């Protein structure tokens, strides 16, 4: 029945950066999750612990921002030089990205 | 105002490569390939008991 419980479901997509694993280094792919009179009674005979200290990740995600940008700036006048700095102030802040 | 990201902790997996000779079956063929089958009629085999 617990083999039935670790072979219903197919593995999903993503590849994670940092993956649990052992002292031995053996990766986890799964997690069962029980109340506490059924996680005494399977720990007795019907399981074996096998490891103790487990190697975890710590920090968070973060991500590549590649954003749609919004200019907003005032311009003094109506030159050409004057209405330009519009068009650096998208390559200055899309440099900012990077 | 529609950002777009992308994450930095998980990458798919899309493609599920198997190789017909990486199964077990493998055994019970002998897989030998023409590069010209369409041009060929009838091809015999013989057996001599």
């Amino acid at each position: 029945w617990l083999v039935d419980l670790t072979t219903a479901t197919q593995p999903s997509v993503a590849v994670p950066r940092l993956t649990h694993a052992d002292t031995r280094g053996r990766p986890v792919d799964g997690v069962l999750v029980t109340t506490a009179p059924i996680k005494q009674r399977l720990l007795q005979s019907f399981l074996k612990v096998e490891d103790t200290e487990a190697d975890v990740p710590v920090t968070y995600g973060e991500m590549v921002l590649n954003g749609a940008n919004l200019v907003t700036a005032l311009v003094m006048g109506k030159a050409v030089r004057s209405l330009d700095d519009v068009g650096r102030h998208l390559l200055e802040m899309q440099e900012e990205q990077l | 105002d529609v950002e777009f990201d992308a994450l930095l902790g998980s990458y798919c997996n899309t493609l599920s490569l198997v190789r017909f000779l990486e199964l077990g079956l493998s055994v019970a063929c002998v897989c030998t390939k023409f590069p010209e089958l369409a041009y060929m009629n009838e091809g015999r085999v013989q057996f001599e008991v």
